[PDB]
């Protein structure tokens, strides 16, 4: 009720940290697509 | 704040949609930078010539003529 919901935050807070991490490789990674599709 | 378990179970979730969602994002389109990276790697590549057979030595030994030009004795590969 009061030490199970202190679990709830953290594992969001995980979650948090990886979901921009996803992205912005992404944002980092095209930078290569046309780097590349331009050497072709 | 009892019900505050109520509302964030759902906000959890409904978060995980789109991770897996964008993990599709991602794999899908890394897919598409490795093949011209792979192509592209191996137009570099050299030529590859063209003939036809005489005969067969005995084993992992044959021979060709190049249509235009000789004769060469070769050797094959792990495959045939």
């Amino acid at each position: 009720i009061y030490f199970k919901l202190k679990k709830l935050e953290k594992e969001y807070e995980l979650l948090t940290l990886q979901e921009d991490y996803i992205k912005d490789e992404q944002r980092h990674l095209k930078r290569e697509l046309k780097r590349a599709q331009e050497e072709v | 704040f009892e019900q505050k378990i109520q509302e964030t179970e759902l906000k959890i979730r409904s978060k995980t949609e789109n991770v897996r969602r964008l993990e599709a994002q991602r794999n899908a389109l890394n897919d598409k930078v490795r093949f011209i990276k792979d192509e592209l790697r191996l137009l570099q590549e050299p030529g590859s010539y063209v003939g036809e057979v005489i005969k067969i030595v005995s084993d992992k030994k044959v021979l060709v003529k190049v249509q235009p030009e000789g004769k060469y004795i070769v050797d094959v590969a792990k495959d045939i």
